[PDB]
């Protein structure tokens, strides 16, 4: 049982965008399919539903007339075409299965996909710039010195930061992103290590920004 | 309602004929010589007809070359008990066939596995003088074949037991069919009497056949697979094609649709392929319900219809009806009930097997009788 | 359409406590209500349907009650994997299937002895200066409690309105916090001064600790 | 599709189209034979138990054949 969704991205307000969701592992041709969105940090919002045969479509009031749902049982797909997008439509969209099979009354969602993120903000997509926050040379001989990376000026969220491709996890703090005054995001990832380890072990932070297909490996040296 | 119009006929006349032909001098020796080589052979009978012949069980070989040599050798002392079980095998079939023929007086209406196994039945079907489509159809639905075929015990002599398995032929295949469901259609006035009821009597199956329509009034004597309708042309009337017009317009001059008139204000429910018709009259409670949500519709007085999508149960008074959950598309053709076109004072209060022209003409008779005074 | 309200907006309870959350509808939805549990950063999982029918596989500690307009969800012994958000959703007769506002459920803050923050200061890199922007970073590491004051002083002049703070969540191992204050200036403004300092005041510190660096 | 149904409220009647036909229209007879043995009456000592079981089975077989002959 699996629902794989695709078609997300960033789209300027007023434009169109089509989401698709393919199903595998169950008799897709007999289940009603729901689309349910969730704003970042807010609750769940029901969007639409389509019956098993595809001849009964229901839309929420906030998306009525704009969104349109369709299904294809020969390929086990559900499509949600959203045109004339407002900024309030920026959210993560799940396709979900209706619990009860072969009915014209819709009850609830029991199998949820992973989701597709849809951002409407008029700002464009920019990959991040990674700058090294180098350890100070005053660091005591002991000494527990600290270094890190600054992931700056990226849009939209999120970026994922690892260290040494995952080999370094202890003492790592990746802060939550902040919305800079520029309308772009920026965060920092810091690591505290014994000062006697500097100049001995290579320290590299790996930054990943999927919305821009950006993979950066930044080496941090004193 | 038109089950009485059918003619009567002998069902096993062909098998009995082949049996009477099997009693002729030399016909059983002919079949035995034909089956001397293999277990299946086509034999031209003295009646002209060529039939397939099967040797489904060989006991003479086993008894006479595997059991009697070992038994009556020196003093019939047996050394192993696996021989007893090996003889209980290869003999259960003959005993069960004997029992089946004894209880059914020599002719069984469904052909059992004892009479003919599925492998033997498929081998017989595949070597029949029929088209490949008929072979495929019979091979896919062997159970319906067994249900619609007979086994007539024919003869036992010359060390051979013979019975004729009389199989269907399925001459007409893949032509379009349609079922017609009917329900009483009455008026809805609040008076206890003076309430006229009209019903259609042509309910049952219909199939296109050689430019005509084979109509089956006893729809219970028709089996239904996924969407294939197995019926017997003997349980059928033959009508012109124009009868289908009774669905597009019931007052057409070409064909006269048989109806039924009564004055019985009884609530009923007729479950169709994809939904249910509800004739709700009087003070009866009529309800449409979903399995997970309870009652979802209350029926007003009259003849209404609901689809099987979302509706899983129809209750009329104290009777409960489960609707067929078969997939399909339903359509509701809005129109005025025909019963509102007649005068309650001139309406014929009782006629079982009538028609539109007959009832309409009898109305003229009664109106002329009333107007003369 | 039907309006659904959940109570409480959020709650904080220890492991093993009996937690009872409420859901209310504007009208009669008699028993057409589901409860979903969305784990942090996961997909919503269906906890129960028809307001009492547990879904197969859900631990028996969850119990749904109520009807008409009022329903309750009860966890007899709250567990670690029970944190997250809980959503009630009605499916009364031909959608819109409205959801609820949700209910946040978190474990209590695991009180730790007071710990003073380790304070570091990072000047802007040369590569970042090549692009015309300077970002000085003041880092506070491994402190409890979450309250702390971080001020910026450039040439002994107090800064205001050009710094952004970001704080991590409480660590799962030592139950401490970390904070980063980033001060962003133009390259010309950064080159127009000499010494940069961040001063931190906090319960675990005897004196406000100031960490500074001279440009160069 | 594959099946449709129309309800005429005019005459309170439903029609279910989309089915396919399989009409009998005739018969096909076929002779099926079972080769039997007319084993002659044995005469041996029924001292063994397995031989008694074999004798019972032979009695069952002969009685079935005798019913079949007597069923005409
Ligand atoms: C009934 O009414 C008149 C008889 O005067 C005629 O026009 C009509 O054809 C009659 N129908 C019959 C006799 O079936």
């Amino acid at each position: 049982v699996q629902l794989v969704e695709s078609g997300g991205g960033v789209v300027q307000p007023g434009r169109s965008l089509r989401l698709s969701c393919a199903a595998s592992g169950f008799s897709f041709s007999h289940y009603a399919m729901h689309w349910v969105r969730q704003a970042p940090g807010k609750g769940l919002e029901w969007v639409a539903v389509i019956s098993y045969d595809g001849e009964n479509t229901y839309y929420a009031d906030s998306v009525k007339g704009r969104f349109s749902i369709s299904r294809d049982n020969s390929k086990n797909t559900v499509s949600l075409q959203m045109n004339s997008l407002r900024p309030e439509d920026t959210a993560l969209y799940y396709c979900a299965r209706d619990r009860i099979v072969d009915d014209y009354y819709y009850y609830g969602m029991d199998v949820w996909g992973q989701g597709a993120t849809v951002t409407v903000s008029s700002a464009s997509t920019k990959g991040p710039s990674v700058f090294p926050l180098a350890p100070s040379s005053k660091s005591t001989s002991g000494g527990t010195a600290a270094l890190g990376c600054l992931v700056k000026d990226y849009f939209p969220e999120p970026v994922t930061v690892s260290w040494n491709s995952g080999a370094l996890t202890s003492g790592v703090h990746t802060f939550p992103a902040v919305l800079q005054s520029s309308g772009l995001y920026s965060l920092s990832s810091v690591v505290t290590v014994p000062s006697s380890s500097l100049g001995t072990q290579t320290y590299i932070c790996n930054v990943n920004h999927k919305p821009s297909n950006t993979k950066v490996d930044k080496k941090v040296e004193p | 309602f038109l089950g009485f119009l059918l003619g009567v006929g002998s069902a096993i006349a062909s098998g009995v004929a082949v049996c009477k032909v099997l009693h002729l001098e030399g016909e059983v020796n002919k079949i035995k010589s034909a089956l001397l080589s293999t277990n299946k052979a086509v034999v031209s009978l003295s009646n002209g007809v060529s039939v397939l012949t099967f040797k489904v069980l060989d006991l003479k070989n086993y008894i006479d070359k595997q059991l009697l040599p070992i038994l009556n050798k020196q003093s019939c002392s047996i050394s192993n008990i696996e021989t007893v079980i090996e003889f209980q095998q290869k003999n259960n079939r003959l005993l069960e066939i004997t029992r089946e023929f004894s209880v059914n007086a020599g002719v069984t209406t469904p052909v059992s596995t004892y009479m003919l196994t599925n492998s033997e039945l498929l081998s017989l079907i595949n070597d029949m003088p029929i088209t490949n489509d008929q072979k495929k159809l019979m091979s896919n639905n062997v159970q319906i074949v067994r249900q619609q075929s007979y086994s007539i015990m024919c003869i036992i002599k010359e060390e051979v037991l013979a019975y004729v398995v009389q199989l269907p032929l399925y001459g007409v295949i893949d032509t379009p069919c349609w079922k017609l469901h009917t329900s009483p259609l009455c008026t809805t006035n609040t008076k206890e009497g003076s309430n006229i009821c009209l019903t259609r009597t042509d309910r049952g199956w219909y199939c296109d056949n050689a430019g005509s329509v084979s109509f089956f009034p006893q729809a219970e004597t028709c089996k239904v697979q996924s969407n294939r309708v197995f019926c017997d042309t003997m349980n059928s009337l033959t009508l012109p094609s124009e009868v289908n017009l009774c669905n597009v317009d019931i007052f057409n001059p070409k064909y006269d649709c048989k109806i039924m008139t009564s004055k019985t204000d009884v609530s009923s429910s007729v479950i169709t392929s994809l939904g249910a018709i509800v004739s709700c009259y009087g003070k009866t409670k009529c309800t449409a319900s979903n399995k997970n949500r309870g009652i979802i519709k209350t029926f007003s007085n009259g003849c209404d219809y609901v689809s099987n999508k979302g509706v899983d149960t129809v209750s009329v008074g104290n009777t409960l009806y489960y609707v067929n959950k078969q997939e399909g598309k339903s359509l509701y053709v809005k129109g005025e009930p025909i019963i509102n076109f007649y005068d309650p004072l001139v309406f014929p209060s009782d006629e079982f097997d009538a028609s539109i022209s007959q009832v309409n003409e009898k109305i003229n008779q009664s109106l002329a009788f009333i107007r003369k005074s | 359409d039907i309006q659904m309200t959940q109570s409480p907006s959020s709650l904080s309870a220890s492991v093993g406590d009996r937690v009872t959350i409420t859901c209310q509808a504007s009208q009669d939805i008699k028993k057409y209500l589901n409860w979903y549990h969305q784990k942090p950063g996961k997909v919503p999982e269906l906890l129960m349907h028809d307001a009492s029918n547990l879904e197969t596989g859900v631990p028996s500690r969850f119990s749904g009650r109520g009807s008409g307009t009022d329903f309750t969800l009860t966890i007899s012994s709250l567990q670690p994997e029970d944190i997250g958000t809980y959503y009630c959703q009605q499916y009364d007769n031909l959608p819109p299937l409205t959801f609820g506002g949700g209910t946040k459920v978190e474990i209590k803050r695991t009180v730790r002895t007071v710990a003073a923050p380790s304070v570091f200061i990072f000047p802007p890199s040369d590569e970042q200066l090549k692009s015309g922007t300077a970002s000085v970073v003041c880092l506070l590491n491994n402190f409890y409690p979450r309250e702390a004051k971080v001020q910026w002083k450039v040439d002994n002049a107090l800064q205001s309105g050009n710094s952004q703070e970001s704080v991590t969540e409480q660590d799962s191992k030592d139950s401490t916090y970390s904070l980063s204050s980033t001060l962003t200036l133009s390259k010309a403004d950064y080159e127009k001064h000499k010494v940069y300092a961040c001063e931190v005041t906090h319960q675990g510190l005897s004196s406000p600790v100031t960490k500074s660096f001279n440009r160069g | 599709q594959n099946i449709t149904e129309e309800f005429y409220q005019s005459t309170c009647s439903a029609v279910s189209k989309g089915y396919l036909s399989a009409l009998r229209t005739g018969w096909y007879t076929s002779v099926i034979t079972i080769e039997l043995s007319n084993i002659k009456e044995n005469k041996c000592n029924g001292t063994d138990a397995k031989v008694k079981l074999i004798k019972q089975e032979l009695d069952k077989y002969k009685n079935a054949v005798t019913e079949l002959q007597l069923l005409m």
